[PDB]
């Protein structure tokens, strides 16, 4: 997260880290056994780390639980990035508490201008590389589909939205993928892609979760 | 054009996945951050794979 702020320990209790010997993506806890992330975060052998703040230290509220299933959307297109969503089943159910909690799925799509919270352990520099110890947060608005298409001609599908600031300086970045965009207590987005990080005229692009709610519920239930 | 001589490509996705690329200036396979999509060919999951494909380019 570039241009954000330190969340505070366990203030985003649905945020998880996906670990393959190191942190490589985020995700969002949606019930005690299931996490939502990005399809491009697929790896075999994922360990989900819940209750994290400092990801480089064991602080006392962590739960480390291996993935038992990592299910990419059956129509994910690795060229166009359409349908960039994945569901991870936990091998055992997480213990839910004040520091480990699920986030609700949306009941309807969010509109342009709606303010959201984006979080992750990704790079904090727009030029260069600095990875944080603790979780970072950013407040950013959903942008219009028209503005998103203007920023990225030919690239934005009905399952994507832009969020952020056209002047630059505030965005998601490498290591934030798969993590949450939460608006009014609902998971509306998944960190997906962009053009650089926090560059002028190049807002971040996010998977539009409201389009997948029926698929998420049915897939969870049939696995 | 030898794909082993191309600079490493992070791409547009926002993962932080460690991959290998052949660094012809240094003469060795090195790590870099791959964003998770649209990989170019100078991008390997292990140093062994990179050395096998590109070593001595
Ligand atoms: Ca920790």
């Amino acid at each position: 997260i570039v241009g954000g702020y330190t969340c505070g320990a366990n203030t985003v209790p649905y945020q998880v880290s996906l670990n393959s010997g190191y942190h490589f993506c985020g995700g969002s806890l949606i019930n005690s056994q299931w996490v939502v992330s990005a399809a491009h975060c697929y790896k075999s052998g994922i360990q989900v780390r819940l209750g994290e703040d400092n990801i480089n230290v064991v602080e006392g509220n962590e739960q480390f639980i291996s993935a038992s299933k990592s299910i990419v959307h059956p129509s994910y297109n690795s060229n166009t990035l359409n349908n960039d969503i994945m569901l991870i089943k936990l091998k055992s159910a997480a213990s839910l508490n004040s520091r480990v909690a699920s986030i609700s799925l949306p009941t309807s799509c969010a509109s342009a201008g709606t303010q959201c919270l984006i979080s992750g352990w990704g790079n904090t520099k727009s030029s260069g590389t600095s990875y944080p110890d603790v979780l970072k947060c950013l407040k950013a608005p959903i942008l219009s589909d028209s503005s998103c298409k203007s920023a990225y001609p030919g690239q934005i599908t009905s399952n994507m939205f832009c969020a952020g600031y056209l002047e630059g300086g505030k965005d998601s970045c490498q290591g934030d993928s798969g993590g949450p965009v939460v608006c009014s207590g609902k998971l509306q987005g998944i960190v997906s892609w962009g053009s650089g990080c926090a560059q002028k005229n190049k807002p971040g692009v996010y998977t539009k979760v409201c389009n997948y709610v029926s698929w998420i519920k049915q897939t969870i239930a049939s696995n | 054009p030898d794909f082993c001589l191309e600079p490493p490509y992070t791409g547009p996705c926002a993962a932080r996945i460690i991959r290998y690329f052949y660094n012809a200036k240094a003469g060795l396979c090195q790590t870099f951050v791959y964003g998770g999509c649209r990989a170019k060919r100078n991008n390997f999951k292990s140093a062994e794979d990179c050395m096998r494909t590109c070593g001595g380019a």
